[PDB]
């Protein structure tokens, strides 16, 4: 039983960077998994953001290759993004899961 | 009626294959259904799994043994022996046929277990089909059939074995002319070509029953050589393991008493070893010998996918998804290719050592494919965007040029690269692989013989031609030691009633006509039928009317063997007269060659 | 990237009742396909990770098909508690790429 | 150090194939840019369609002409008399090289009016590189390679030269090997295997500059045989055409007076009736040579097409869409492929005969597929929805059998399916094009010659080996009429000082060694060097310590021409002795071999 | 200018077979040409019918095979259906073509 | 059969903008696409007989293009008698299929 829990600030404005803290209990992220972070439109919509791999190589989606930034503490067993340029089209419900077995409860994240 | 002759063979191949083949899959449909069926106990399961495997092996063992020492355990080497000129008469005769397919059968029905192909057992079976064609023509019509067109039928039935067991015209009879023999003529090429047409269109009508980057390319000459190390070492291996199952005397002995026994015995070995639960989610053990194949040439870049999602361990392998076999849980996929190369490469030898009709290329071929798709997993867990326009690096081509290179290797043969390419469909990336497969031959012919040559030099066959890793003194030896020295003089100065007595005592095919008594000097040859005719109705008799053939090419005593042997071989010829200072001195057939090759080999 | 499309948009239909969401992939995908359960409010609980294979806990109802390019999603016998969006996703290639879904009421 | 010259060739071949290639691109570009821009006006765009390929023709043969007479209009004929053992010094000289070249490139730049391709010159060249290398070997290091090395490298230049105009590794070579000689060691095809593969990996380096039914079967066969027929048809014209030219006093006179203008004139002639408003819309004239191929082996079923949709008639030939130019109102599109193919047949052996360095295999294969696609297309037409699972029919398929079979029928050569194959991509209908092209190879051997044979009967080249529909009485000679009667004998018994005199007088090579003057009887052989030194410093001297060579071989006086030959080729010789009765008579060697060969060949 | 021109009923009761005439000006029906029937739903849905070559093959839509039948007289140059077994749902606008270049006026047919 | 799907269902633009109509097959067509004008009442004249190949008579201004799967119509400077629907069809394999097209109002 993987358990995912994110946390972070709900309200950010735009032009400025956001970052969401995701922790994990259940396994470590060291094991060899594709942990990815992924977010739905108001619309209802998933947009697949990228994932970090055991090692630390950082796999992003090529839209969003500019503004995306993951990284993990390996101590604490986290995630943590740092989505940059932030815009009005950013507003989002925000999920961290572990690759497709399981998915975070996640955080609404509002510019 | 040479065309038609080629037709008959191939179609009779094709039916072979059909039967057989359909066989296997039914008896190993059968043995899964069992295996589901027995229960959740492993008492029950272990025997089912074990008792099948070992049992028929047994049996074709025994129906190996019972005939004719050359009747079992030879495919290709014997028949390049018999190309190079060396004929085994053992081996062509058809009494071993009806032996020979059951216990191949068995072999496929024991299946990833025993994991035996049946490349080398066919093509035997083909070549002794083609003889016992050929034997059929000369009795019926005409005379017997000269030696050098035998060979040809012979090496067409090969070929036609190869491309059937294959299921690909094209290359198979490439292969077959690169591995069968050292030289090659375009018209035995072309029948080759016609014989695995013919199985094709056979087979079809049968079916009613039934753009890469430079680093990718540097990446594939990489595998390639790597593929070609293997290989190498490989050979080495089972090379060494025959000559030390050769010698041991407690082995030997194991032998001589029950070939049956020991060969079962290997086969519970193999069965401990490959069992589901004991040892078989690490080695994916539990798949059809095509299976194994599908498995490694998958599209799917497997890492990622696991990386993705924990796939689940099916009741029975999954027909779409082959590759859940080769994960485990505790063990990373990578880890489990890994299980299964050394483990394979293991028991290869074992399984190639067992006496029974069996061939021993696919298995190479699989391994070959297995190692190449590690290669590929381990690309693309580097690079999960891929190589930079930024294509995705597929392992199913890594996989393919793995199988390709390697098996090449072993074989010393780029022709593998051509059946790989034919069996995938596509020829888009023809370059890579084809390098790789290079590369793995300029590797393994340089530091090891052919599997083939490894094979024949364990046996200790009558091969002259040359092969690395085998020392032996072929240069030194002349004409003069191996001429037959007793001879049969007939001289125009002789008398009649001599002549007479010579012809009732020893009945020779071809008489030397010598000048005088004295001399001994050759002037032309005489046949015996004639002279007896003559006499019925040596001087008088010419001038009266007896036909003499003139002696075309005469051999000296101080000839080396090599070049006698080359002569033989290419102007095919039947026999020759040897001359010390224009003197008939010797006599020289085949029969005193393959002697004299027989004896440099086995001293 | 490799487009996800789907259909029907929306459905209708009684307790008891066969229903069939089709996803349809522009490339080939083999049989890479995971589908999700996202009932309003709450995280997308995955169904079935590969076509014709249930994750554990999941009801036998629920089947999956297909392989190549297109896909099914197909559950009978349908209860009051089916309420929610469901979603195809594929993971063969980068990026992954969701389908919109279909969003599921009743009679 | 053969690896690496393997290597060297392969690079430089595949060099030169970008760099004409370019230019012909470049050159071709310009002539259609020239075309469109010149004016509505008929006379300035007829001249300006007429005069470019008439000019570049024109210099070519100007080019061929002036070095020496076997510089030009030769490819694989020379090369396969070369093969065969009979070598042409004058070929292989590379003050030809920079003549040919050029012209060749003038050629592909007249393009689809004079309709020739690039193979057989591009092989030559090859070919010729090869032999220059090996001089610079010879030269630089050790002494003069042995004659069968030589072969050997020069059939490796051929193959690599092969696969070079094809941009296909592993057909191109096979080709050569069927084509260029009647048997081969597996060696050589390795070796050419491994130029290719370089050319390919050359050409890659240089980018970044830049399921069928069984009625499916049935009908490919046929077509097959279709294309057989017409193969046949083809090379009786095509030969006699060139038989007729030969003689005609008209005819040679002209050619004798002025090389470069008859070629003119059969350009000129080309291009008047290859004229696009004139009769090219009925021809498809207007398309490059890979633009033709592209559009016979085009996907849409072109027929259907027609009927649902009146094609338009672009300004320029659509680069999606080349079918378009096949296309006429009055004519329907079969008509159009009638058209093309009667007066491709019309022009082609015309192309055929002009004196020029010029490829005729493309041409051929061009001719092939566009049967292939007529054929097709009436498929289409009396089957719209298809053969019953109901599959469409697929003309382009059907055309790239055609191009397989006619090809392959015209050469004598099964590999040409192969390369077809390869072309394509895809190896999924491997059989029934194979069948077609066998079907096709069976009709034409059994008919006519192969193109190429046709060529060298023509030249009356020294080629002993067996020809169809070539009367020669080579059985009838035997070695005792073409041996070189004097010679000179050293026997044991001879004095010193006569030693000396014939020593100062000959310097032969070889000096037989004989028992007494008065019996005239071999008993080995003395080098020339070796007895000189000794001098310095005959049983006495052999006391002494000179070194007796054995005589390994003889031939008698009465032996055949052809088994001589035979014996010179596969043994791979350079001189061998004759005897009759023992004694000394003659000394043989490939010199007065090829004086036979010539004189058999031009009574 | 090649101009086709249809006529026929226009009301017709189901389960009774109908026919449409479709009169040709400009070209003769003995050409190689795709001489095709399309019909229009109410909803504005296109359906190919069929077809007939120049020789006389007639080649239909897989799905309506049984019930169509489509023939010629070459002395008056016109096309002739005989669409059998008609329902409610085959209502629909007729329209008679030569290929893809010229599409007829077409008429409205009633079940 | 080969299923013609295409885009967008409805538009709305000014006078002088411009409009794209997008068609999609489901197998490879090759170049073989006929588009259509049917404005109400009136029968379907066509338009472009192959993906870039305006038919005699037509306007400049309606531009096709695309091969293989993909086509697209492209219209500019739009004027007001161009209220009409816009139809792709096939005809590379048999049955000929027509996408269901695209209704276009104005401002």
């Amino acid at each position: 039983d993987v358990q995912l829990q994110e946390s972070g600030p709900g309200l950010v404005k735009p032009s400025q960077s956001l970052s969401l803290t995701c922790t994990v209990t259940g396994d470590s992220v060291t094991s060899d998994y594709a942990w990815s972070w992924i977010r739905q439109f108001p619309g209802k919509k998933l947009e697949w953001m990228g994932y970090i791999t055991y090692s630390g190589n950082t796999i992003y989606n090529p839209s969003l290759k500019s503004r995306i930034s993951i990284t993990r503490d390996t101590s604490k067993n986290q995630f943590f993004l740092q989505l940059k340029s932030v815009i009005i089209e950013d507003t989002a419900t925000y999920y961290c899961s572990r690759g497709v077995d399981y998915w975070g409860q996640g955080t609404s994240v509002t510019v | 009626e040479d065309w038609y002759f080629l037709t008959v063979l191939g179609v009779l191949m094709a039916l072979i294959s059909f039967t057989m083949s359909f066989t296997v899959g039914r008896v190993v449909r059968a043995h899964k259904w069992l295996y589901r069926e027995i229960g959740d106990s492993h008492l029950l399961r272990y025997l089912s799994w074990t008792v099948y495997p070992v049992a028929l092996v047994s049996f074709s063992s025994g129906f190996s043994q019972s005939i004719t020492p050359f009747s079992g355990g030879s495919g290709i080497p014997e028949l390049k022996t018999i190309l190079s000129g060396v004929v085994l008469e053992d081996y062509l005769d058809i009494k071993n046929f009806g032996a020979k397919a059951v216990g191949l059968t068995c072999t496929l029905a024991s299946g990833s277990t025993i994991f035996l192909g049946k490349v080398g057992p066919f093509v035997h079976l083909s070549v002794m089909i083609a003889a016992y064609l050929g034997r059929v023509r000369a009795k019926a019509t005409g005379e017997s059939e000269n030696k050098s067109k035998r060979n040809e039928m012979l090496v067409a039935g090969a070929a036609v074995g190869v491309a059937t067991v294959f299921a690909a015209p094209f290359s198979g009879v490439l292969f077959c002319i690169e591995v069968v023999s050292s030289h090659f003529s375009v018209w035995d090429y072309w029948r080759g070509f016609f014989a695995a047409t013919c199985g094709a269109f056979m087979f079809r009508l049968l079916a009613v029953f039934n753009p890469f980057d430079l680093p990718e390319i540097f990446f594939f000459v990489a595998l390639g050589a790597i593929c070609g190390v293997a290989s190498c070492a490989y050979l080495f291996c089972q090379r060494k393991f025959l000559g030390f199952v050769k010698t041991n005397p407690v082995l030997s002995k194991l032998m001589a008493t029950s070939k049956p026994l020991y060969s079962a015995l290997a086969a519970l070995v193999l069965a401990s070893v490959t069992y589901p639960p004991g040892a078989g989610r690490f080695m994916a053990s539990r798949l059809s010998m095509r299976e194994y194949l599908d498995s490694l040439l998958d599209h799917n870049s497997w890492a990622l996918l696991t990386r993705q999602a924990s796939p689940p361990w099916p009741v029975e392998p999954d027909p779409q998804n082959l590759w859940f076999e080769w994960y485990h849980p505790q063990f990373t996929i990578f880890g489990t290719l890994a299980f299964f190369l050394v483990m394979k490469f293991w028991m290869l030898i074992l399984a190639t050592t067992i006496p029974m009709p069996a061939g021993y290329f696919m298995p190479i071929f699989i391994f070959g494919a297995a190692i190449g798709r590690l290669l590929g997993e381990a690309l693309s867990v580097a690079f999960p965007e891929g190589i930079v326009v930024t294509n995705p690096i597929m392992p199913g081509g890594y996989a393919l040029a793995g199988a390709a290179a390697f098996s090449g290797a072993v074989t010393h043969s780029i022709s593998t690269a051509l059946l790989a390419f034919e069996l995938t469909g596509q020829i888009v990336h023809a370059l890579p692989v084809l390098m790789a497969v290079l590369a793995a031959n300029a590797i393994a012919q340089s530091c090891q013989p052919s599997f083939y040559d490894g094979t024949i030099i364990v046996k200790k066959l009558p091969y002259l031609p040359w092969i690395r890793g085998r020392k032996i003194s072929s240069h030194r030896v002349t004409v003069e030691h191996f001429m037959n020295r007793a001879i049969t003089t007939l001289a125009k100065d002789t008398p009649q009633e001599e002549v007479v007595k010579v012809v009732t005592s020893t009945d020779m095919a071809e008489y030397p006509l010598v000048a005088s008594t004295e001399s001994q000097t050759l002037v032309g040859t005489m046949r015996r039928a004639q002279l007896v005719q003559a006499l019925q109705a040596l001087q008088d008799i010419l001038a009266e009317g007896c036909p003499v053939e003139p002696v075309t090419l005469k051999l000296s005593p101080e000839t080396s063997l090599h070049q006698a042997h080359n002569l033989f071989e290419l102007l095919n010829l039947q026999s020759l007269f040897v001359t010390s200072q224009g003197r008939a001195v010797g006599f020289v057939s085949w029969v005193e060659l393959e002697k004299a090759i027989s004896k440099l080999t086995n001293p | 990237d490799i487009v996800m499309t789907q259909s029907p948009k929306f459905m209708s239909t009684s307790v008891g009742d066969r229903v069939s969401v089709t996803c349809k992939a522009s490339q080939n995908v083999g049989t890479n396909v995971a589908w999700y359960q996202q009932k309003p409010g709450q995280s997308p609980k995955t169904l079935i990770y590969w076509a014709s294979y249930r994750y554990s806990g999941v009801p036998d109802r629920f089947t999956g098909s297909g392989s190549g390019t297109d896909f099914t999603l197909a559950i009978s016998n349908v209860q009051s508690e089916d309420l929610a969006e469901y979603f195809c996703q594929q993971y063969n290639s980068y990026p992954l790429t969701f389908g919109s879904g279909t969003k599921l009421e009743l009679k």
